[PDB]
């Protein structure tokens, strides 16, 4: 029922504000820097609800998939957003306005190096590919709805994330079309981006190992929003 | 979940 | 071309590989997984163009999708059959085999739901042929992007060839790639399990997935 | 990584 420039649009406006955290005065540590990270993602978490709640139809699911969709993609959404932020920064990881961490910072933490260049890695894919601003919103979205596996044989959900899923790729195709780029250049740019969202997952992942590794060594406290959704 | 429930009504 | 680079895809297949306690499970999985090694790298080198490239990027592409490209494939067999996994001629395996190996049900009903979606997809022949290989090029984290552009070229010229509109062209290109998002989140957690297994000293690990495990 | 680039060359 909602054109597809109108569904851009809408998600334009539903775009979270910026979570405003600061590096620590005292140097980074293991403990330090995990904890301004998990901080970060705690706020975050809780823009990104308010965030999937304005996504045309979201709220139309069950409240088991809502919590489904949003456990198993949280991870995925936050880091598409930090790839976002650092697409024109190579080297640098834009977490924050005033949180810009150095590549060579994640020495500071066991296991988080080779997680920095998996993400400092497909963000330059991004890069390459002139990773526009509205199609970073369409793929965005599709990550929150293409997280969790829903076949068709709930099954009111897995046909109503199939209609969803099916108006954001509508979007994204709306705008390659755009940029004016041959037919045999639009479809393989919606196959680069959309082959890059394995990538998203694979950094996704690898950062839910981490973070419940270091949960499990007690590195970092885990607290309130952020221990729900690693629950 | 009681926050991730009390966000999203 | 598209209609000559399916059918090299064709020819390529690898053949038929032919190999319960929790222990003997994860004994035949591993051994098929080394022998199905073997034959991968085989059929990579089938890959038009795939020789040509540096043996630094040849290792790297391979190291990165070995094990998407092996879910990949048991889906494929797998598609035709629910709550089944045809590992192998010899090795089907049930849904509720799975409760034989600690923490691998969870990954048979991701490789099955998955499977159900490529199902209902209706994936073609060609459609397979085309993703399998893009697997490869694209999972790594000049000649390689001339390549991986050939392969996707063959896949828009698959979905072209069926007839259907463009808008569904592009939607049925769209649900395609997506769905190697959730082959790529089972290969994740393929990978996880199997370091367990190996650090609980369940499976044994020998020679190229051994290998391909560091 | 012999074998694999064993297998390769
Ligand atoms: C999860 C980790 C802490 C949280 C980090 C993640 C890397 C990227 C991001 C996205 C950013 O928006 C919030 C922090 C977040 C979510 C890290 C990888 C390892 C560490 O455990
Ligand atoms: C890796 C595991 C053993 C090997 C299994 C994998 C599931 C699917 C496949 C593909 C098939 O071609 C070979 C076995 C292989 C590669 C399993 C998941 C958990 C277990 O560790």
């Amino acid at each position: 029922a909602l054109s597809p420039e109108q569904l851009v649009l809408t998600l334009l406006e539903a775009e979270p504000p910026h979570v405003l955290i600061s590096r620590p005065s005292a140097p980074f540590t293991e403990a330090s820097m995990m904890m301004s990270l998990t901080k970060l993602a705690d706020k975050e978490l809780v823009h990104m609800i308010s965030w999937a709640k304005k996504i045309p139809g979201f709220v139309e699911l069950s409240l088991f998939d809502q919590v489904r969709l949003l456990e198993s993609c949280w991870m995925e959404v936050l880091m598409m957003g930090l790839m976002w932020r650092s697409i024109d920064h190579p080297g640098k990881l834009i977490f924050a306005p005033d949180l810009v961490l150095d590549r060579d910072e994640g020495k500071c933490v066991e296991g988080i190096l080779e997680i920095f260049d998996m993400l400092l890695a497909t963000t330059s894919r991004f890069r390459e590919l002139k990773l526009q601003h509205k199609e970073y919103l369409c793929v965005k979205a599709m990550i929150l709805l293409n997280s969790s596996m829903y076949p068709l044989v709930d099954a009111d959900s897995s046909r109503k994330l199939a209609h969803l899923l099916n108006a954001v790729t509508d979007a994204l195709v709306w705008v390659i079309a755009k940029s004016g780029i041959s037919s045999q250049q639009q479809s393989m740019r919606l196959a680069n981006l959309l082959m890059l969202l394995s990538h998203v997952r694979h950094a996704s992942n690898k950062g839910m190992e981490h973070l419940l590794n270091m949960k499990c060594k007690n590195v970092v406290p885990v607290y309130d929003l952020l221990l729900e959704m690693l629950n | 979940h009681k926050i991730l429930h009390r966000l999203l009504q």
